[PDB]
């Protein structure tokens, strides 16, 4: 209690840091995957430097990168498919991911 | 635009070569290189934008 | 308070939080380029997995990583000219940075 | 007395200042130096000459000339992951001196 | 709250200094003069700082830089940044010694 | 209704605490510290939870470690979150018997 309680509250912030941190960390894979596939596979035009100098966000480029990357390696029946619609430009989301991750397995199997 | 017309520079630079050949020999192969390994040419494109 | 400063004032939140939101994707990029150049260039035993367990921080992971890169790519004559000293073991910052990138580009080149 | 001991405090700043006075030296000798490098390394238009003919601050001089220089002997690459951004129209300081520092070992190793 | 933070920091600052000086002084002068035996003799912290220091200045500062730079032989009555020079000395004599 | 939910949820969560506190205590301390016989001797159940905690730390933690974290030798009133600090301290140590 009293001075122990609150370095234990204080504790309890240092758990708050360490989720913060893990969900950074969680979106370092993500989004880390995803610029790999982008430099991999996608043109030298859709770097994440000339698209901030055109000014978009760095959500709408990993988007773009995704977009661009499902349209590329998954089929577009596989799209209409899975996606319900040919058009992906407001597919962004959990729908996106699993794209992205078909495009994953695709690459994968191409190699 | 910048992109665009350095593509299409390229472009006009392939098509005076396609053309001499398809008056010379009678066809003209022009290949559109994407960002892909030697390998992956084989492979089909469904959308892409060239290189 | 009036309007001018309520929308000067919700401008300013905004961008606030638009620049953490950066810096948090900033970090990810660079837990990826950690991660990548540590599976790509350095030995098993420098993974994060066996570094944590014998009980280091993630940024001590970082920078042991990439003191390590730079002592393998990066010579010991630019070493001593960048950092004005040969020893890296108390270099982490932005000279760190800069003998890292000059590792990042002398794989590059080495390619 | 309380007298001589704060006199004595009034002199140790001024010996303090006798040394800031002497870091200003050095800082005149980094002036020089970066000089020769500017002349040995870069066109005769960039002359200290003709700048302050065309009116440009001393300071905007040297850093006009560090820019080039970092641009002519640092390869993209490495500008590009130091400044965290291409340009350095807007790098000038102890970036810009790492970036210079950059510079004069890669003419080192250049010879 | 700050305002007290710090008087707690020049709190450490000066128990450091305090810290210095007994290490120092318990292996240089004498068993005599230590915190616990001065403090039954009745002399404040302060006051027992303040002839520990001037014993120390008394052992290796010599007489004639006492005379000289403080102007006066008896370190008596000198106490101050002069106190704080002498004491500054006696460390350079000590290191030298 | 939720929130009677939650406070079962929380009451689950003790009771299973405390059934395990029990069953690594029988086993390891004594049968004298039975819950039947300390409520005959009339104790309260928490009570006799922080008794049974107490004696796990004066068991598997040895006493310089209990004066390390409790700050006092005496684990009588150190009850709290220093206390959870001791009984996890005394799960680790019997963990590594």
């Amino acid at each position: 209690l009293s001075i122990n309680e609150r370095i234990t509250k204080e504790l309890a912030e240092v758990e708050e840091r360490e989720r913060i941190e893990k969900q950074l960390l969680l979106e370092a894979e993500r989004i880390n995957e995803i610029d790999t596939l982008a430099k991999a596979h996608l043109s030298n035009h859709f770097n994440k430097e000339v698209l901030l100098a055109k000014g978009y966000t760095l959500k709408d480029i990993m988007q773009a990168q995704r977009r661009e990357l499902v349209r590329k390696f998954v089929p577009i029946e596989q799209i209409k498919a899975i996606a319900k619609v040919s058009d992906i430009s407001h597919i962004d989301g959990e729908i996106l991911e699993q794209l992205v991750s078909l495009a994953k397995v695709n690459i994968k199997l191409r190699k | 635009e910048v992109e665009l017309a350095r593509l299409k520079v390229q472009l006009k630079n392939a098509l005076l070569n396609c053309i001499i050949s398809y008056r010379f020999h009678g066809i003209g192969y022009v290949l559109v290189k994407t960002k892909d390994t030697l390998i992956d040419l084989e492979q089909p494109v469904n959308i892409e934008l060239p290189i």
